[PDB]
RNA sequence: ACCUCGAUGUCGGCUCGUCGCAUCCUGGGGCUGGAGCAGGUCCCAAGGGUUGGGCUGUUCGCCCAUUAAAGCGGCACGCGAGCUGGGUUUAGAACGUCGUGAGACAGUUCGGUCUCUAUCCGCCGCGCGCGUCAGAAGCUUGAGGAAACCUGUCCCUAGUACGAGAGGACCGGGACGGACGAACCUCUGGUAUACCAGUUGUCCCACCAGGGGCACGGCUGGAUAGCCACGUUCGGACAGGAUAACCGCUGAAAGCAUCUAAGCGGGAAACCUCUUCCAAGACCAGGCUUCUCACCCUCUAGGAGGGAUAAGGCCCCCCGCAGACCACGGGAUUGAUAGACCAGACCUGGAAGCCUAGUAAUAGGUGCAGGGAACUGGCACUAACCGGCCGAAAACUUAC
RNA sequence: AAUUCCUUGUCGGGUAAGUUCCGACCUGCACGAAUGGCGUAACGACUUCUCAACUGUCUCAACCAUAGACUCGGCGAAAU
RNA sequence: GUCAGGUAGAGAAUACUAAGGCGUACGAGUGAACUAUGGUUAAGGAACUCGGCAAAAUGCCCCCGUAACUUCGGGAGAAG
């Protein structure tokens, strides 16, 4: 995907790599999370790449998703109940909805979740 | 007398010469242009022709603009600009609603291009005006790249209005002069410019007959 | 691309091996030297029985440059080592036989003896 | 550098008066039988049921 | 869609043979010398190729007496009498940028079989 | 010794310029002890430019190699709230000299803290409010400002004119160069932190196989787009008008004579236009069309206050090669702005697994393979909407 | 010369050029023998000069990821 | 002042880890200059500068072989 244009979100490449992997894992584990809105914007490409890999189940995709997100539990649930459940849907896997601004620092939070209409 | 036409830059490439050389060429899409107005000296104070270009849906155009286009007798266009004439002999050949395409130019004649330069952002003095940086060593004290002295002291005690220093560049009209046209077409209005012209991909450029040599 | 203090090869049999550039010629604030530019260079070392001794101030023309130089057909030149040819006031070499290839630009720069005598022109 | 004289009432207050805030518009949406108020950013989210309002 | 395709086709040149970076090729160069036309032979190794539609462009590099030499022509050049690739070469890099700093026995090019 | 000792920081170097002309070249003229080139001198002329190095802290100066030249000066001996402390200009020590002595020496030699977050003026850029007389959208003319303004070599005329010879013309063409500025990413390169691969050590996922985590991206080879120059194009006019110096015509005062006092003129990088950008906040606030051109209430009928509207605008959304925030630009279902899918190009270079041969570290096949951002199109699968807010004529005088 | 104002003394080596350096001459303003003289193997975060490699110190800067600078939210300074 | 694990290791250096304790009390975003900490860079390699200041570069183990000079230890890990 297109890289973040400005100075990066978390403050370094390794840090955002770990951050994005953790966000993707937690979001796929749970289903609906509330996070910083630009963070969800930058989250969208990673989760969508995971959905793309999931659509075609195979050993190479097993290893690709493993090397990306580092959890046997989340990769298994991803390949078992998320994967085939988006077989007939092309693109548009996540929804971004923003909510009341944070009290701590007035940062705009957005609730990002999988599409469960179908 | 003086010809002109609007265009759009989409790419920039090279083409081969009949003298067996190679020449870089700028893609300019001089799409079809329609005359929307005529300017007469007795009624307005000068002589010019106004042109409109592009395709916009009738609801995306502002209602006064759509009404003006309907009064002109042509369908709505995207952007509007004019070309200024110098005598009524060239005025008489242009009439309201006339359509102009790219074959009006003949290859072998210089052209002048005018467009908006790229948006470079708020840039430092040395990058903007081509200053010289000082030593990044030998004991510099955090003035590595910042210009420095500006003028005298207590006489005149000021800056000399017009001093060249920091500010935003680009995002302004810039003209390039005396350019080859390498090859023109009649089918879909595509005109070629040997060299590099200022602007952007999918941007707006206007080409006019060269004033320098023509 | 030859500048002041530039360190060059010799492609001649005059008796010199290594020359140091002195100035680049051609005009005020002359800044770079390209293939077919007459420059002035000084000899750092030489063959013991050579015609020219070290320390002489001799005019030279550069023929082999590492940096790309375009031609009319877009032809870019990357050579392997910066080399020059020792020249005299009569636009003629001081040597009699030449090492390595040469570029076409010398032909347009009127230097005929070098381009004719070189083993192959490229 | 430092200031050397006290900047006057008019200067201080005139500079300060430009710093303010702007009140936005509100959007009424019919969800769950109640009409509640969101910014237009949340109209679709409110109709579908994807935004949390205390 | 590279809308310049129907303008490129006007000057597009036929009988273009296939070549890849790292292939050994020679080019004939038409040179006018004193109002006289003649033909030269320049052998070399292609190091990069960048297409442009009608503007497919490539470089040719050779080695002479241990020092490299180059000529750079685009594909549809009317100066090129013939593009006679000698043997198709196999190179790991499609751009041979690193070939600048390999000397002598280092700067050889693999031959596909 | 008139201002400054309840503080005006000092020489040089770097960056950054500005102004005058007593002008270095380029430009135009007068004279010669100016055969021709090659000169010397004086006038007019500030448009443009005016080297890099070795030496020393240097200014200066000497030397080395070109170009057209390597100008003179003023601007707190331009410029430290822009930078350097090399010397002058503290505290050590030493040499030589002076002084029996502490110490000193416009004598020398070594190292020796350079602080300040911009209030105003000024400046470089970008914004909010208001008026241009009903209210809005476009296009603009343009007074008035800015930018730029440099130049070398070769061939023909013609080795003719000339000159004893050697030597060698004016003017004009044609072609080819440089330094400077403007623009751009086709080439060619630089960079490339979600792209690929190779590799050392360590830790982890039940075993291995394979993977990842960290060690400046752990170290390197690359590299799409974007940004950029070393890369590629273009420009420095032609011509027109009035002029400096200069050269003239017919001509008198003064029968002549005289470029001038009447008049008519030629005459340069100077001057005004011509080239490019800004520009109606240009307050004489300019001009041409297009669009909604009538619903009220209240105070008291003099005007004023409040509400309900259209065109249009704003908010908000996705965003952009537009951007510090703003501003600018695109689109909103009657939809391709952003995201993804597919395809293609491109980068990367032979994935995983299985089998075969080899005891082994491997190699081969399945296969132009696997993986992959910014490049192009098709599809609404997702996000930008059952919508709110700003926003319409006091009139009078003359002629027709 | 850690002593030399004229002085960048003159002569030789190094580079294109060397007011520094090295080697000699003595015209030692104003060296000099225990406030020691001349050399000296070894050492020195000592002084000065040259050389090969190395490099953005430079020609001439470009790009990239950081921490500020920027906007928003919270608290909230000073020299004058 | 006292306890001193594993793998590489000459090691109490250094890199990653166990036992064990922390992310140390302002944050969320926007490719601006510019400042600071770093990486890379065509090609030339000290041409800037008072000075190669800073940077860049070699760097470990085992072998082969190492000059002028000297107080006979050294110089010497010379250099390669
Ligand atoms: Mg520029
Ligand atoms: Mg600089
Ligand atoms: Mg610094
Ligand atoms: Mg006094
Ligand atoms: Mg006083
Ligand atoms: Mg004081
Ligand atoms: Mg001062
Ligand atoms: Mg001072
Ligand atoms: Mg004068
Ligand atoms: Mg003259
Ligand atoms: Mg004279
Ligand atoms: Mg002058
Ligand atoms: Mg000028
Ligand atoms: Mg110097
Ligand atoms: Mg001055
Ligand atoms: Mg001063
Ligand atoms: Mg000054
Ligand atoms: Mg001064
Ligand atoms: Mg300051
Ligand atoms: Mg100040
Ligand atoms: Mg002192
Ligand atoms: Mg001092
Ligand atoms: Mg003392
Ligand atoms: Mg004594
Ligand atoms: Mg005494
Ligand atoms: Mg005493
Ligand atoms: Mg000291
Ligand atoms: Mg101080
Ligand atoms: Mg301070
Ligand atoms: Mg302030
Ligand atoms: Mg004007
Ligand atoms: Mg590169
Ligand atoms: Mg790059
Ligand atoms: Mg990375
Ligand atoms: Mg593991
Ligand atoms: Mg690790
Ligand atoms: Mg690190
Ligand atoms: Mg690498
Ligand atoms: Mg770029
Ligand atoms: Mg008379
Ligand atoms: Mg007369
Ligand atoms: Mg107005
Ligand atoms: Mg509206
Ligand atoms: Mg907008
Ligand atoms: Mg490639
Ligand atoms: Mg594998
Ligand atoms: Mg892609
Ligand atoms: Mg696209
Ligand atoms: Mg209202
Ligand atoms: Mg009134
Ligand atoms: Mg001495
Ligand atoms: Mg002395
Ligand atoms: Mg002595
Ligand atoms: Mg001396
Ligand atoms: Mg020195
Ligand atoms: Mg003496
Ligand atoms: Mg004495
Ligand atoms: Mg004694
Ligand atoms: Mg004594
Ligand atoms: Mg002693
Ligand atoms: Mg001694
Ligand atoms: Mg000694
Ligand atoms: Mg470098
Ligand atoms: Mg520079
Ligand atoms: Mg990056
Ligand atoms: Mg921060
Ligand atoms: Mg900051
Ligand atoms: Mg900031
Ligand atoms: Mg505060
Ligand atoms: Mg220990
Ligand atoms: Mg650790
Ligand atoms: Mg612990
Ligand atoms: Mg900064
Ligand atoms: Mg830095
Ligand atoms: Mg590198
Ligand atoms: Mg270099
Ligand atoms: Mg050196
Ligand atoms: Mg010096
Ligand atoms: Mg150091
Ligand atoms: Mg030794
Ligand atoms: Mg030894
Ligand atoms: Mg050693």
């Amino acid at each position: 995907p297109k890289p973040t244009k400005g100075p990066r979100l978390g403050g370094s490449s390794s840090h955002q790599s770990a951050l994005l992997a953790n966000l993707a894992t937690s979001l796929f584990e749970h289903g609906r999370i509330k996070t910083t809105e630009p963070k969800a914007r930058a989250l969208r490409p990673y989760a969508e790449k995971l959905i793309t890999h999931a659509k075609k189940g195979a050993l190479h995709n097993r290893r690709e998703v493993m090397k990306k997100i580092r959890d046997k539990d989340v990769v298994h649930t991803l390949f078992a109940e998320i994967g085939p459940f988006y077989a007939d849907r092309n693109g548009g896997y996540t929804r971004i909805i923003k909510v009341e601004n944070r009290k701590g620092d007035n940062a705009p939070m957005a609730v990002i979740e999988l599409v469960r209409e179908k | 007398a003086r010809k002109g036409i609007l265009g759009t830059k989409l790419g920039m490439t090279q083409v081969f010469d009949e003298n067996n050389k190679v020449v870089p060429v700028t893609v300019v899409k001089a799409g079809p242009n329609v005359v929307t107005r005529i300017r007469t000296t007795e009624r307005d104070g000068y002589s010019a022709v106004q042109l409109a270009y592009g395709e916009i849906s009738p609801r995306k155009v502002i209602k006064p603009v759509a009404g003006q286009f309907a009064a002109a007798g042509v369908n709505p266009r995207r952007h509007v600009a004019e070309l200024r004439l110098d005598d009524e002999a060239a005025v008489a050949e242009y009439e309201v609603g006339q359509e102009l395409t790219a074959e009006i130019f003949s290859d072998g004649a210089y052209v002048d291009v005018t467009g908006t330069s790229k948006g470079k952002g708020f840039a430092g003095t040395m990058k903007r005006h081509g200053f010289r940086g000082q030593g990044a060593a030998h004991g510099a004290q955090a003035v590595h790249r910042r210009p420095g002295s500006i003028g005298g002291c207590a006489t005149p005690g000021r800056v000399f209005k017009g001093t060249r220093m920091s500010g935003r560049m680009g995002n302004d009209r810039v003209t390039t002069q005396n350019l080859k046209v390498h090859k023109v077409d009649a089918e879909n209005g595509v005109l070629l410019i040997k060299g590099a012209i200022p602007g952007r991909n999918g941007g707006l450029v206007v080409v006019r007959s060269a004033i320098k040599r023509g | 691309m030859i500048q002041q203090e530039s360190r060059l090869k010799v492609a001649d049999n005059t008796g010199a091996k290594e020359i140091l550039c002195i100035r680049v010629l051609g005009g005020s604030s002359r800044r770079y030297a390209g293939i077919g530019d007459v420059i002035v260079a000084t000899v750092k070392d030489a063959i013991p029985g050579g015609n020219v001794k070290r320390g002489d101030v001799v005019k030279a023309v550069v023929v082999r440059t590492v940096k790309e130089r375009r031609r009319a057909d877009g032809s870019y030149i990357k050579f392997d080592e910066n080399a020059a040819v020792i020249i005299k006031n009569d636009n003629d070499p001081r040597g009699t036989r030449i090492f390595g290839p040469v570029g076409r630009e010398l032909r347009e720069k009127k230097f005929m003896k070098i381009v004719s005598l070189a083993p192959e022109v490229l | 550098a430092v200031p050397k004289r006290r900047m006057s009432r008019a200067n201080t207050r005139s500079r300060r008066a430009q710093w303010k805030a702007e009140a936005p518009g509100l959007v009424t949406v019919s969800v769950a039988g109640q009409q509640r108020k969101v910014p237009r950013r949340l109209l679709k989210a409110a109709r579908l049921g994807l935004v949390d309002l205390d | 869609m590279n809308t310049l395709d129907f303008v490129d086709q006007a000057s597009l040149r036929d009988d273009i043979p296939t070549f890849s970076p790292g292939d050994t090729v020679n080019v004939h160069v038409k040179v006018i010398e004193g109002s006289k036309e003649r033909i030269q032979v320049f052998k070399g190794v292609v190091i990069r190729r960048q297409g442009g539609g009608i503007s497919e462009t490539f470089t040719v590099r050779k080695e002479s007496y241990g020092v490299g030499v180059e000529r750079t022509f685009p594909v549809h050049s009317p100066n090129i009498d013939h593009i006679d690739v000698l043997t198709r070469g196999d190179v790991r890099r499609a751009k041979l940028y690193y070939l600048r700093e390999l000397r002598g026995k280092k700067a050889k090019i693999k031959e596909k079989r």
